């Protein structure tokens, strides 16, 4: 009767596997052919991010203006390194939800 | 003996009924054997039909319904005129409709009386199991539901207790059966079996939620082993709580009796409280089977094994 | 009650006080049914289940719900629940 | 012999299903009632979000003083239009562990 | 035959729960030893983090 | 203690020490009932729940506080828990 526990035992790992697939966060990387995940044979072209990665790579605000007349005070905001916008060849997160790709941002390794 | 559908009488066609349960089966369940000539495939049992039986019950010999149910399904075979049947008592609707509901922080006896006011399940006055769950949302069936907040209230010190339907819905406690009946005097074969099958001596708790709870609550570590485990539960959101369910936990492995009654005690039920020898012991399992000889199956055991196994 | 106007509260809901390690949470039946003002609030009438000097709880003292009610932002109750006789004492009887 | 097989593997089903709700990240939609997840039937009135989704909707910092006297060269920094604070209607990506929900962000469709 | 059923349950447990172990998004907290998860008897000492969490 | 001001820490209630597999949690139970104060503390005294030297655990082991009092934040022991006396010795009983 070995043989039915080791057939079913299969069926238990075909089963948790099956329902495991696209689901929880994964690594990606973005190309010119679109997202490219990790665990994935093909690049995902249509997918959609977080508001925060969509930042201008440049000025992206203007942020007040303190005078005028005798002085101007007026100024722009560039952005930083960190929180530039996706570029090709960045590692990122990415949540699975079926068909439905979200790019949860950067990463990078941890100091101490 | 009597066999009430909804108006007939169909005990003048039965060749054997057996009332069987299991502490975690879906309902109490009768599977009434019939033979159908013309008379009896007039009536034209349907699925659905509310089968009655009634027999002289053990306890003072009177006449008392010690089943009342519904017929969930109708085999018929047309060789042999060959009618069988099987009953379940109305727990089994509550194991097939599902829904979603999200809870806050309350005992296990609201959320029951929740769910039945919901979907209008008539139920006697309920125990109060006293012990307060966490916040939960769940989707499995009403049962299903039931079952869960049960097994979270035998965690945390809180009382076994299991739902049985009758006419109006029931929450009954295991320990708590009126008579304590003793079986070795019908004791046709016995099989004490023991074991360190689920044996838990120790236990890891790592807690997914904050008061980061974490302990270990070894208890007969020198004797069997540590023999551990790990609990990893959200609901375990509380020191007191992780003890308890360490403390709910620990047992000397499967200790049961596969004993075999050459008489049917008619009123045993699931978790009820029976004696084999000096010792005590809760009902797993029950499984009569009322032929020409009435006659009796039962499968007990110990208050840790059925804690740690079904709870 | 206190939540997003059109909320449709119904006879028969529970709405209990708040449990602890020590209390069990004493539990109140609504006995109207009703929907949320222009206020963002509305007045509906209540007996504790249990019948008993326990059911005469203090204000503000129900604030729980028991089912989760879509648009209920908050409940409480501005006044001391009243009556709630027990059973009359043999002596007095006597 | 079918019929056991069919039973169970519909507790297959049954059983991965169980185990996967609660779990993985979901999209979700802000409400007046509370946040409203994708695929549940109650709204969640108590949920956690990411500080970085708590900015002020203006203003959200002063950023320096760098003169005084002769001038007084000091300012606001306005939150542009990406890094605003949740509000009713938005979009979002919501991490699910159990009972406790954490909105992730925002979401909107990727540029090429 | 309930014995079956009742251990192939467990087995049904056993499976889903190795299966969704290591998976899914958890809190966690920060320590000197390094970072600490819930439900985790032991601190990561190696981990990544989001770029915009490594702000001056 | 430390915890929010105004609540209330009876007698009964029960604090361990930090469970390992080398060594169980070593049980305490509070004597006194306090309420925690202006300075969002209060010291009660509290006795070992089994008797011996076990119970002489020392300064800072104690920090899990076992109920769920709502409001109380944490807990810690700065002297080390003293008595805890063991069976008289052979010798010195002879
Ligand atoms: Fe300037």
């Amino acid at each position: 009767f070995n043989g039915i526990a080791r057939i079913l035992k299969e069926n238990m790992n075909k089963s948790v596997a099956n329902g495991t697939f696209g689901m929880g966060c994964e690594l990606a990387e973005i190309t010119a052919n679109g997202l490219k995940v990790n665990g994935y044979k093909d690049e995902i072209q249509d997918y959609l991010v977080l508001e925060n990665l969509t930042l201008k790579e440049d000025y992206f605000t203007f942020s007040d203006e303190a005078l005028s007349g005798e002085y101007r005070h007026k100024h722009k905001i560039e952005t930083p390194k960190e929180l530039k916008p996706l570029r090709i060849g960045d590692n990122v997160l990415v949540a699975v939800m079926g068909a439905e790709f979200v790019v949860i941002g950067r990463v990078v390794n941890a100091k101490p | 003996k009597i066999i009430l559908n909804g108006k007939y009488d169909i005990a003048n066609f039965n060749e054997g009924i057996t009332l069987s349960e299991a502490i975690d089966g879906v309902a109490y369940k009768m599977d009434v054997s019939l033979v159908e000539p013309k008379q009896l495939k007039d009536i034209n049992i349907k699925k659905g039909d509310k089968i009655i039986l009634i027999d002289i019950a053990y306890e003072s010999k009177k006449e008392e319904t010690i089943f009342d149910g519904v017929v969930w399904e109708t085999r018929r075979s047309e060789k042999s005129k060959k009618l069988t049947l099987s009953c379940r008592e109305r727990t089994v609707y509550m194991e097939e409709s599902e829904e979603q509901y999200q809870f806050k922080e309350n005992t296990a006896t609201q959320r029951i009386e929740y769910y039945c006011k919901q979907w209008n399940i008539p139920y006697y006055n309920l125990a109060n199991t006293g012990k307060k769950l966490a916040k939960v949302i769940h989707k499995t069936n009403i049962l299903d539901m039931i079952k869960k907040d049960l097994k979270e209230t035998a965690t945390k010190g809180g009382d076994l207790f299991r739902v049985r339907m009758d006419n109006k819905l029931k929450l009954f406690k295991l320990g708590t059966n009126a008579n304590v009946y003793k079986l070795d005097s019908i004791l046709e074969d016995a099989n004490f079996t023991s074991s360190f099958n689920d044996a838990v001596t120790s236990v890891k708790v790592l807690g997914k939620s904050k008061d980061p709870i974490i302990g270990t609550y070894k208890k007969d570590a020198d004797k069997f082993g540590t023999l551990q485990k790990i609990k990893q539960d959200e609901k375990i959101k509380n020191a007191k709580e992780a003890k308890k369910a360490a403390e709910a936990m620990f047992n000397s492995g499967e200790e049961t009796i596969s004993v075999d009654c050459a008489v049917d005690i008619n009123r045993i039920r699931a978790g009820d409280k029976v004696s084999l020898k000096s010792k005590e012991y809760y009902v797993i399992d029950v499984t009569h089977t009322l032929d020409s000889r009435p006659k009796m199956k039962l499968n007990i055991g110990s208050l840790e094994y059925i804690r740690r196994k079904f709870y | 009650f206190t939540g997003v106007q059109g909320t449709i509260i119904t006879k028969g809901t529970i709405v209990t006080t708040i449990a602890t390690d020590e209390k069990q949470s004493i539990e109140f039946e609504l006995l109207e049914t009703k929907t949320i003002g222009e206020n963002e609030t509305v007045d509906i009438k209540a007996e504790s289940r249990i019948v008993g000097t326990i059911g005469n709880v203090s204000k503000g003292s129900i604030s729980v719900l028991l089912g989760s009610i879509s648009g209920v932002k908050s409940i409480t109750n501005k006044e001391d629940f009243r009556g709630g006789t027990d059973i009359e004492d043999e002596e007095h009887f006597r």
